[PDB]
RNA sequence: CGCGCGCUACACUGACAGAGCCAGCGAGUACUCCCUUGGCCGAGAGGCCCGGGUAAACUCUGUCGUGCUGAGGAAUCCCUAG
């Protein structure tokens, strides 16, 4: 060893996330948003120094944890708080995978697919959705749904947004995101 | 007549020293080892360099960082910095040529910011 | 009066006027320091009455 | 009770009047 | 230092003091009195926020609080105000002893005279005059008596120059009337 | 009285208690918040002594568990990388 614990010792070989998850074997269920939800780079915590506001579609290339991590500092977490937001990240992947016991990066990413409506409603004019916009609304109506249905219960949003990732990875009638996306898409069925 | 290397590293207002030896595996920060500095939560971002090297480029050297100034976050992004300047800058003076081109190829197909510090100016835009 | 607070070219003084009325009366006065030291009242500060 | 306000539109109406003239 | 001028100046002090029951006083006014050394014993004479030093502060561990650690109890004015209602005393070792007014002095060092006691009260405050507490209100004139004749004598061995009349004045004191004679 | 603007107050992101760990501008023999019941030394004027009124944050670890202990209508206004 150089100096490094016994954990990082023990997984030194691939990069994984909080020292517990490998990117090399998950995979996205949309060949639409397969090019901007990003588990190309490997990356060990959310937190980097990127910038992704630049120009348009570099958030298309940062990685999509710390596009959660960055959507959950919003209003509802006092928006400079970094810190709180991998914290979150990471007492929500340990609820993910011991009550899934499933590796819980694919929870999300396929929580993010399974999320992100695909027709709006031009406010009347329906429309196709942008996969970038497909992406962007599908972590916002995660964090959102985590936030809102944490709001007063004593459930955590690391308790709650893993309730949401989770129940978004399976599409039921159960999770906020999965139905604003049936909402939104009712609305642009009933106008067109 | 010793194998010695200065190496400093950036963020905001943290500034870092590395002075990186002929040793035998360890980095101390500010006195305490590498594995007790910048609070849990950022030590796999003080570890990045280590683990993407390997241990074994680490094992025949020392290195000793003092950090002033900033923040946390930029104490822990002026720590890794000079962690990879620093043994970038080692087997550039000490061991072969190649093995630094190696090195500095792990360290920038990973993230650049671990060798060249890019501070922000501003966008007046036009 | 009294110099309170003394801060580099102003100063809070006191023990001079009673009320922010008088301070208001007095309000652009040309006030003096006995090293020949010239000044200008500027405001009734709120709370020290 | 309410005669707080009426001390305080009084008394600032006096510092008009006073600034006013002063000026 | 005659003890039927202590008790009988006691006495008319309990007699002088009349209709909780407060702390009596000592004062000692002492003469040509240019302090300027440490000549004066800055200790003891006669719930604890125990103040301390270096790693016999974990070593140790009222509440004992370090040297490092005190400072942003003390800095902290809210809390300065804190600290002096839930403790009741306060002591502290050498370097505690010499940086505690500097942190706590507003706040703690400044009114009530809780200041500590040393380790590894009589304050001098340079000027020729003195003053420390007597002690209870249920106390007997015997034992404030002899309280203030082996504290006379220990504060005295700290004024030595001349100890019998290096004092142009050493009374007894009502804490908030009007005080008494000696 | 009216229109605002700054500031305070209002909870899960709680409260309590420890442990740990970080800035940058700041140096004019200059700077004190009160006003006092008393007492000393005071012929007299004052100086004394004693009472009344280098960061926040953040991290980590432990005790309680939504408990008047509730974040602001219409509107109109601003804002695109440190």
């Amino acid at each position: 060893y150089d100096v490094l614990p016994k954990e990082v010792l023990a997984e030194v070989g691939s990069v994984k996330l909080f020292n517990r998850w490998s990117y090399d074997d998950i995979e996205i269920r949309d060949i639409s948003l397969t090019d901007y939800i990003q588990i190309r780079a490997p990356v060990y915590i959310p937190h980097s120094a990127g910038r992704y506001a630049v120009k348009r579609f570099r958030k298309a290339n940062c990685p999509i944890i710390e596009r959660l991590t960055n959507s959950l500092m919003m209003h509802g977490r006092n928006n400079g708080k970094k810190l709180m937001a991998v914290r979150i990240v990471a007492h929500a992947f340990e609820i993910i995978h011991l009550m899934t016991d499933q590796n819980p990066i694919q929870v999300a990413v396929d929580a993010i697919v399974n999320c992100g409506p695909r027709e709006d409603s031009t406010r009347r004019q329906a429309v196709d959705v942008s996969p970038l916009r497909r992406v962007n609304q599908a972590i916002a109506l995660l964090t959102t749904g985590a936030r809102e249905a944490a709001f007063r219960n004593v459930k955590t949003i690391a308790e709650c947004l893993a309730e949401e990732l989770i129940n978004a990875a399976k599409g039921s009638s159960n999770s906020y995101a999965i139905k604003k996306k049936d909402e939104l898409e009712r609305v642009a069925k009933s106008n067109r | 007549s010793v194998q010695a290397v200065q190496v400093f590293g950036k963020k905001k207002n943290a500034t870092a020293v590395a002075r990186c030896v002929q040793g035998k595996g360890l980095i101390k920060v500010n006195g305490k080892p590498l594995k007790l500095f910048a609070p849990e939560i950022l030590r796999a971002k003080l570890y990045e360099p280590i683990l993407i090297l390997g241990t074994d480029k680490f094992a025949d050297v020392d290195i000793r960082i003092r950090v002033a100034g900033g923040g946390h976050t930029s104490q822990v992004y002026a720590v890794r910095q000079a962690i990879a300047k620093s043994i970038v800058a080692y087997y550039a003076k000490y061991v072969d040529e190649h093995s630094k081109n190696l090195l500095k190829q792990e360290l920038i197909q990973f993230d650049r910011s671990l060798l060249v510090a890019d501070p922000r100016r501003c966008e007046p835009k036009k | 009066g009294t110099p309170w607070k003394i801060f580099k070219n102003t100063a809070f003084i006191k023990d001079m006027f009673n009320s922010s009325l008088e301070i208001a009366k007095f309000e652009g006065a040309a006030i003096r320091t006995v090293s020949g030291i010239r000044g200008q009242i500027k405001r009734a500060l709120s709370k020290p009455e | 009770a309410k005669l707080k306000a009426e001390h305080k539109r009084e008394r600032k109406g006096a510092l008009r009047e006073l600034r006013k003239d002063a000026q | 230092v005659d003890p039927d001028q202590t008790l009988k100046a006691c006495k008319a002090l309990l007699a002088h003091i009349k209709k909780a029951e407060t702390p009596i006083w000592l004062t000692l006014t002492t003469k040509k009195h240019i302090h300027d050394s440490h000549r004066l014993q800055p200790g003891k004479i006669i719930s604890v926020c125990l103040i301390t030093a270096d790693p016999q502060r974990f070593y140790k561990n009222g509440r004992v609080i370090d040297i490092s650690h005190l400072k942003a109890k003390f800095k902290a004015y809210e809390a300065q105000r804190k600290l002096f209602s839930e403790h009741d005393v306060f002591l502290a070792d050498t370097r505690i002893i010499n940086r505690l007014p500097k942190a706590l002095g507003k706040t703690f060092y400044k009114t009530t005279t809780k200041r500590p006691i040393p380790v590894v009260l009589v304050h001098l405050s340079p000027s020729t005059n003195t003053a420390i507490k007597v002690g209870y209100a249920n106390w007997e004139p015997e034992k404030l008596a002899a309280n203030i004749e082996t504290v006379i004598r220990e504060l005295v061995e700290r004024f030595v120059p001349q100890k019998w009349q290096n004092v142009r004045n050493f009374y007894v004191k009502g804490p908030e009337t009007a005080a008494l004679p000696i």
